[PDB]
């Protein structure tokens, strides 16, 4: 799982 | 105190039930177990809370009252008014410490802690204000709130961001692995504001609309947020803290669009979800000409595999994904096709109704 | 083995969901959590086993087949059939270690486990046999079943007794505080016979009875017992005990009896409960001239009374019960009038419908 | 609670 770039 | 109401149960059922929404299975204080009633002016008031939000409910009195207030056991109160029949009269007096409840030959005596020891939401000033349909609240809550994180340590994701802008409210959701975002006209200008409803007041705002004729009257003030709809009053805290930015999230210029019906997607990707990994439930796509197949694989080496005729005309690309998150948001799309925007195999998709913008979904891929 | 069937989800989901039944108390053996598939004679068997139960399943095969057994995990087998869609075919076939199942453009890849490793119950003898309706051991098992114990130390509690008496067929239940008894007219001479069937396998057995008129043979044997309805086969091992005698909980010479409207003393001892101590869940009952008192208190001092008009003409009694038992006959009995009688307040007492005699209930009393 | 005399 990728993080959102927030 | 004076207090004495005589109501039909029929019109202190839904009061009852929706005042009891913010309370908690297990109050650390007793008084927090407990609902606020108040007569005064002939009106009967009804009050929950968890000192965070306050949920409160006014009963219009028709049978002599007098003025008063109390608090009694919420749980105790309501089963006894569900419990008695149907067309059953509730007659409520105070003697003592204790609260009388008669109906028919039926006789309870409850508890009760003083009124001038419920606890008060400190007094605030709305600084914005909006009136919108019960159904455009509603919508908004119901297809970004799943998307909200549960109890992320970024305690500003345990909530909902509500932002106004121009005509519009919109509402952003996401726990750091997937977003959501659905925005709604409003039919009234308004200044730039956004603020941070906590989760929990988010779950009770959206339970107390019914999507009815009924407008629902929002304030927001610099720490708090009031909703007003019909007889409900519900106030809340706000989240003190900064939102991210849902527009980072957005692929910006996605080469490869999928369009496939939405309950055959979502089929497919339940049944292929029964093989996959029990903690990280990720799925594989790949997506070629006309064709989306989806495989998932356990450490039990289980193998599940789906193909489906979609509509894709993009280069071939293989991307993984928590199948939870995607059937979140097809659960969330109620619709008959559904699009997707890709762009590469560790890029954020985004996926929405074909045939509506209202609503988009953002769900970070996994690496294969 | 390759073993190999094609046939239709319609005709499968009901024998899983049925043979997966004594696979519920999460077994530790791993094969437990599978269900043995066997093709012979043109026959699908379906079995589920928790060491002491069987649940056998025959499904007709009319498309082409190759015999052969093994087992697969129950819960994904069962999802990946239910999440097909209706009129699906399903294509199941063996290819080493794994079974490999095929519906559509579906795949799936399952472990299996060797059908040689699959435990089964020893052959036994029938020696009392018998044929009744299933809607007559459906009855017979649901008025008793809520007064079987759950898990104590007196083994032969955690079950139901079945007892054989010339053209009857009894079931007798108790947790040592309750009892439940329910006889029934068979239309056949019998032979005296009880024994007693665990309470796990009086769950599965009574969930299995869902059909009409079909008929249901019973084969009891000295540890074993077999229920067979249509294309199903219940077989469990007996508890090996002596149940006690209903006979000795019964009140000898009840002189005082209370007849009063089921559903209105059903409702008075729901809304009383409320006020009961949580523990140990006492209500008082005062009885006098055609009216029933019922009182509760807890620790808190709160108080509930309910009074109604009742059929009654003898001593006024005080006596004192746990609600939850009280209203567990009550739920048990289906019907519009109840009689209770009575003796004295430290006594046994016997609620029965009023207008039938097939299933009488004992409850002791509490002191408080 | 009394006991059933079982």
């Amino acid at each position: 799982q990728a993080d959102l770039x927030l | 105190s004076h207090m004495k109401f005589t109501v039909e149960r029929e019109h202190l059922l839904k009061p009852l039930q929706q005042v009891s929404g913010p309370l908690g299975g297990r109050p650390t204080l007793p008084i927090l177990g407990n609902l606020l009633l108040q007569v005064a002016d002939g009106t009967l008031s009804l009050t929950g809370t968890d000192l965070e939000m306050e949920m409160v409910a006014r009963v219009a009195l028709v049978q002599p009252h007098e003025p008063g207030a109390t608090t009694v056991p919420a749980r105790k109160f309501f089963d006894i008014c569900r419990g008695l029949p149907e067309g059953a009269e509730i007659a409520v007096q105070l003697e003592g410490e204790r609260m009388l409840v008669r109906s028919g030959r039926s006789r309870f005596s409850l508890s009760t802690l003083p009124a001038a020891d419920f606890p008060n939401l400190d007094d605030w000033q709305s600084e914005v204000e909006f009136t919108l349909p019960q159904a455009t609240m509603k919508r908004l809550i119901e297809a970004t709130q799943f998307s909200m994180a549960h109890q992320d340590v970024r305690y500003y994701l345990n909530g909902m961001l509500f932002e106004t802008e121009g005509e519009e409210l919109r509402t952003v959701a996401t726990d750091g692995h997937r977003l959501a975002v659905c925005s709604m006209p409003i039919g009234q200008s308004l200044p730039s504001h956004s603020v941070i409803v906590p989760r929990k007041g988010v779950i009770e705002l959206m339970r107390m609309l019914d999507g009815g004729d009924n407008p629902l009257r929002v304030q927001i003030g610099s720490n708090n947020i009031r909703a007003h709809v019909g007889d409900f009053i519900f106030t809340s805290k706000l989240v003190d803290g900064r939102f991210p930015d849902y527009r980072r999230v957005l692929p910006k210029n996605p080469d490869k669009h999928l369009e496939a019906g939405c309950d055959l997607l979502k089929q497919a990707f339940a049944r292929a979800a029964i093989l996959s990994n029990e903690k990280f439930r990720g799925v594989r796509l790949y997506v070629s000409e006309n064709q989306l197949k989806i495989t998932a694989n356990n450490p039990e080496q289980e193998e599940a595999e789906e193909i489906l005729d979609v509509t894709y005309s993009g280069a071939e690309m293989e991307i993984g994904f928590n199948v939870s998150y995607v059937l979140d948001v097809l659960n969330a799309l109620k619709c008959e096709n559904v699009r997707m925007m890709l762009t590469d195999s560790v890029s954020s998709v985004q996926i929405e109704d074909a045939a509506s913008q209202s609503a988009a979904y953002v769900v970070m891929p996994m690496r294969l």
